[PDB]
């Protein structure tokens, strides 16, 4: 975690580390805390949030995403018989 | 060439819009078909998610519903085709 | 709606208020790759929320909790002492 | 300062932790007696709940599980103190 002040001085080098490694950097100040971190990575966490953040809808992705982790409930489907039936 | 595989969630969302809205079937038809080609790159907005949700990958059917899914070199599958309340 | 680098390392003090005010990230360019801006309370406050819902059993049990609390028929009522008590104090 | 209240599934909870851990009961214990006199302030990192679940705190018990709470002028409710798998 940085100071507002050193942020601002380093404001340039810390946009091409988040850039980088994709870790979020915080920043302390009086008028609050702020977070930087990447466009790619904030548009990637706001979809994530997205995602998880209606009751119902995170817990049926999670189901999917556990019942996927143990890999076999799955089955196959052509993308041609998908186009037949959307026709 | 790389093959799909659904969730049987996935499928019953996919069922849904065939009846609801079969525009939003074709779009989630055209989605899957573009996924298969190259499944990281391209239309709708292809977003790695993060945290428990890390390894997989969402595409914007609407600017509501999400298709979210999981690529190997062999095979994609999807997890969810509908955003629920 | 985006800002430069430039004007952003500028206006740093008065935007760290800005996005912790009107809670609305901003979006930054750059040379080296864009960059958001956001209020780290709102950031975090978001993170545990989604913390909570994403155990599915957990999500559910949660709101099971909250649609009583909204009806209000089930809740009951405790001191801390009977609490003290049974828990052998508190620490 | 403020009356607490529960809903069933926190005082069970609370039961469960009497039985399994006391130590963690005692922290939880501790968290009700912090919140009734300054909801929102304290140890336990306490946060805003968002969205769906906005209007509702969260502090921690431990690294995993939540104290989750509403709080008035007059009385504070918990409805969680277990997180779930």
């Amino acid at each position: 975690s940085i100071s507002a002040s050193e942020a601002r001085q380093r404001l340039f080098p810390l946009i091409e580390q988040v850039n980088t490694d994709h870790q979020p950097v915080r920043i302390t100040s009086r008028a609050g805390d702020a977070v930087l971190m990447s466009a790619d990575d904030y548009d990637a966490w706001q979809e994530t949030v997205y995602l998880l953040r209606s009751p119902e809808n995170a817990r049926r992705l999670m189901e999917a995403v556990a019942r996927d982790k143990a890999g076999h409930s799955a089955f196959t489907k052509s993308v041609d018989e998908l186009r037949e039936m959307a026709g | 060439v790389r093959s799909v595989n659904f969730d049987p969630d996935a499928w019953e969302d996919f069922l849904f819009w065939l009846a609801a809205d079969r525009k939003t079937a074709r779009r989630i038809t055209r989605l899957i078909g573009e996924i298969q080609r190259d499944p990281f790159s391209g239309i709708g907005k292809p977003e790695p998610l993060q945290g428990e949700l890390s390894g997989y990958w969402s595409r914007r059917i609407d600017d509501e519903h999400r298709l979210v899914y999981r690529a190997g070199d062999d095979e994609v599958t999807m997890l969810k085709a509908r955003y629920h309340y």
